[PDB]
């Protein structure tokens, strides 16, 4: 019996290390990603300037704009780590993917999913719900080219095969390095906002048409960070 | 299309004379179960007499 | 018109050739498997008969 | 199972595996917790306090400590509950309504009082 | 001298030579370990006294293997000159193949992604360990037994899901004992798997799958700068 | 033995030794008592070699 | 190393490294799991299981463990398969490759055969 | 640097001073190796601590 | 409250019911403190429980 406490106790020793080195090393990762979070912040306010400016310039008849007539199928972007030890991380992201669902439902629109991060992956794995896509292996340190790509496939898929008549965004949010809730967002159609009381060149329409995208793009990258921020 | 609704109609007739095959096989088996669980039957009966 | 019409003939036929190609196909694998799960079950009772036979004796 | 009866001791036996399974997992459970296990794991584990709290019973002899009345519960609804729990059936009750409530009846009923 | 008491006893259990009559007597003595506790005292004594052991392990017995054959720690040291032939053949290294899978279980328990022949073994272990689990007062001849074990060691097993291996072995050896006893017989009086034996059992096998059935919120908003549409 | 565990794992012969070990309800006795029930076949062989 | 030489002593002080790293490792891989190791931790605990694994053998006298035959490996083809082990020019192989092979053209061998 | 190697799998999260203590503690490990009836006379052990 | 404080140690967020559980059980527990050689008569114990 001492024998196995003895190494009981050195296995423990062991993991105590280990834990306590990445607890260390996680706050040096929620500093970073807070400090991109901040980097990508200007970005985001100055392309959503302009998008009020085309749009107080524009007929606002761009397909992202426009509530489908008869909505039918819904995609939903689920934001994921790629590794564990993050808690309840990601069960609180899927539990809140189910509520999504389960609103959907209530709605009458069968979600279809995209997925961001491993974890996600096999979740929906074990509960045989398709994913249409899937990426991995930057949650824990987002580039712009991973979110353009996901903004992309969105678009493509919300312009369409299929399709989708509409699309979420599931994603933990980082209000304060004490409380990460998990949140949905609509990311199209974008509705559109009304605040109150410039030259475009070539036109303020095709400006618009080619910085939507862009702003969505803009936004997922900014969901990305404020995942990394939250899991780490 | 034409040949799409031969293969149809070819695949039923084959899934009916493969099933009735399936059910002859699985009779004889059954049939063979049964005599197997009969002749264990009369052991036990006769183990325990 | 007619070369209309005959376009949709064409496109939907064809549609209906990949569907009948692909129900030959599911209906063969659904109704072996029917037969399959209809010999099993004939076999369960088999063994049932077997055992309640048993038990009497 | 000659004894008990095949229903009997099929869900003895799963709840035993259950419970073992959970066991093993303790320790994991105790450093990493619930989270960082493997799905199936995940659901045996929440199925696997359910059961381990169902099991928990309001006795008369209790009363005197509690308050609360002692409850009977036959073998036939025993069986019959431990093997909904064990298929999943109440995965989505709260924990907190299993404790000392002896009964599926009573057991709805503490749900609705949750 | 309690180990002269244990020893004295157990090493009258002997095979005799021919000239003794080649008699012989097996002995299976039985020690109860407290706590699962084989490092104990008399439990070691008697395990470096006797040619083998079957570690039946509590935590093995409530996961469903029974008999709880620890496998990694159980060994027979006559090993294949205690089994037939056939047995030997279609046997011979799965105690050692069930201990890599247990370890590899105990080692891959939280790997995210395994390697294909990683994942291979895992599957027929297991596999393997339901087949090896047995009902009480439900004995298989040796035939039966060699007809099973080459099931999952030849790996017939590897399409079955595992949950129903149990049964697809069962049914099985019901329908070889009731439509393909030849093979049973030849097993019982060659002690042998013979090609054509073998050739036929696998065909049984093949033929048998076929009729088994496996029991398988917020608006992201554009904001316009006006204040009526 | 007639236990496939026993007999494909830890096979036991005629002569030799054989340790069943455990904690308590583990299946030691059930393990011996089926031993001892699986001989009724060779038993009825009348063959003292069987 | 002034008696079995350094190519020996090398080798063998690696292997014992290699095994020690894994013994100390395997608390966290059991627990924590595998992949969130470092990276060169972790080849390191690729290449320990095979390590392992090729220190079984095949023995003459265990035939009857196995039944297959027993296997005669020299020491300088030991030496050269553990200096390749430690190096890695064997790391893609898999693991049951080097479960019970008495050297390295049994290795190569067993290999195609899985 | 015995309180450090826990870091080794993430130095290049590590403050520079942290690395850098990492990094000589990995050497100074080695610098203290020595082999068998080699005995190091105070001087060299001077210099070699140096 | 001393197993849901525990939980609380490591939880983001806490529903309204759990915030309650934990502002009473914070405050009971503080309740039942008392100083050393102050024993408190079983009226004022009722009242100050109440
Ligand atoms: N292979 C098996 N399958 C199912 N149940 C089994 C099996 N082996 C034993 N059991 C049951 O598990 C329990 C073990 O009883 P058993 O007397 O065989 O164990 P034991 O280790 O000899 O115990 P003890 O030290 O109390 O005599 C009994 O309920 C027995 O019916
Ligand atoms: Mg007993």
């Amino acid at each position: 019996t001492l024998r196995e406490l003895r190494g009981r106790i050195r296995s423990a020793g062991s993991i105590k290390k280990i834990t306590k080195a990445q607890e260390l090393i996680a706050t040096s990762r929620i500093a970073k990603a807070q400090a991109r979070v901040e980097a990508a912040r200007p970005y985001a306010a100055e392309i959503t300037n302009m998008l009020t400016e085309l749009a107080g310039a524009s007929a606002l008849d761009h397909p992202l704009l426009v509530e489908r007539k008869q909505p039918k199928r819904a995609g939903v972007l689920v934001v994921s780590s790629d590794r564990g030890l993050c808690g309840a991380y990601n069960a609180n992201v899927l539990r809140r993917a189910e509520e999504l669902f389960s609103l959907l439902r209530d709605e009458g629109k069968d979600p279809v999913l995209y997925v961001v991060g491993r974890k996600a992956l096999g979740y929906f794995s074990f509960r045989q719900r398709t994913v249409v896509e899937s990426w991995t292996g930057f949650s824990e340190r987002p580039t712009y080219e991973n979110a353009r790509e996901i903004a992309d496939t969105l678009v493509n898929a919300f312009m369409a095969i299929l399709g989708v008549d509409e699309l979420h965004i599931v994603f933990t949010e980082f209000r304060s390095m004490l409380s990460q809730t998990a949140v949905a967002r609509r990311a199209a159609p974008m509705e559109v906002e009304y605040v109150g009381e410039y030259s475009f060149e070539p036109d303020p329409e095709t400006l618009f048409d080619a910085l939507l995208p862009r702003y969505i793009a803009t936004r997922v990258y900014a969901a990305l960070l404020e995942a990394a921020a939250s899991e780490s | 299309l034409a040949d799409a609704d031969a293969m149809h109609a070819k695949a039923l007739a084959d899934a009916k004379a493969e099933s009735e095959k399936v059910t002859e096989e699985a009779k004889q088996d059954s049939e063979r179960i049964a005599a197997q669980l009969s002749e264990q039957a009369g052991s036990e009966a006769e183990r325990i007499k | 018109a007619e070369r209309e019409a005959m376009l949709a003939k064409t496109a939907a036929d064809n549609r209906k050739s990949a569907e009948q190609v692909a129900a030959a196909q599911a209906d063969y694998e659904k109704e072996m498997a029917e037969a399959r799960a209809q010999a099993s079950a004939l076999r369960d009772e088999a063994r049932a008969a077997g055992r309640s036979v048993v038990d009497e004796k | 199972p000659a004894i008990v009866g095949d229903e009997h001791y099929r869900v003895a036996q799963e709840v035993i595996r259950i419970l073992q399974r959970y066991k093993d997992l303790q320790d994991i459970i105790a450093i990493l917790g619930i989270d960082e296990l493997s799905e199936e794991d995940k659901q045996l584990v929440n199925r696997a306090r359910r059961i381990e709290r169902f099991l928990s019973q309001n006795m008369m002899a209790a009363e005197q400590f509690t308050g609360q009345p002692g409850s009977t519960v036959p073998l036939k609804e025993t069986i019959e509950a431990f093997d909904k729990l064990t298929k999943g059936e109440f995965d989505h009750l709260p924990e907190q309504a299993f404790f000392l409530i002896g009964g599926l009846d009573d057991l709805a009923k503490k749900a609705e009082s949750l | 001298d309690v180990f002269y008491l244990h020893s004295r006893l157990l090493e009258r259990c002997a095979k005799l030579s021919d000239e003794l009559g080649g008699g012989s007597m097996t002995g299976l003595p039985i020690i109860e370990t407290k706590a699962n506790d084989i490092s104990a005292f008399i439990p070691t004594n008697v395990i470096s006294i006797t040619d083998g052991q079957c570690f039946l392990e509590s935590d093995l017995f409530n996961q469903g293997v029974r008999p709880a054959i620890n496998v990694g720690v159980s060994v027979s040291r006559v090993g294949g000159a205690a089994q037939i032939k056939a047995m030997k053949e279609v046997a011979g290294s799965l105690r050692l193949d069930l201990s890599q899978y247990r370890e590899l279980e105990a080692f891959a328990a939280f790997a995210s992604d395994l390697d294909a022949a990683s994942k291979a073994q895992l599957d027929r272990g297991a596999r393997l360990v339901e087949l090896l689990k047995q009902p009480q007062y439900s004995p298989l001849a040796v035939e039966e037994q060699v007809v099973a074990i080459f099931l999952g060691t030849q790996g017939h097993l590897d399409s079955v899901p595992v949950e129903d291996v149990q049964r697809f072995e069962s049914e099985l050896l019901e329908h070889v004992k009731a439509s393909h006893s030849d093979i049973f017989d030849g097993i019982r009086e060659t002690k042998k798997l013979s090609e054509e034996a073998e050739e036929k059992l696998v065909s049984v096998i093949n033929e048998f799958k076929k009729g088994f059935q496996a029991s398988d919120l917020e608006k992201e908003s554009v904001k316009v700068r006006k204040p009526a549409p | 033995t007639g236990i496939k565990a026993i007999d494909a794992m830890t096979p036991i012969g005629r002569g030799q030794r054989q340790l069943i070990i455990g904690d308590r309800k583990t299946g030691k006795t059930a393990v011996c008592v089926d031993t001892i029930l699986n001989q009724r076949e060779a038993w009825l062989t009348g063959d003292p070699k069987q």
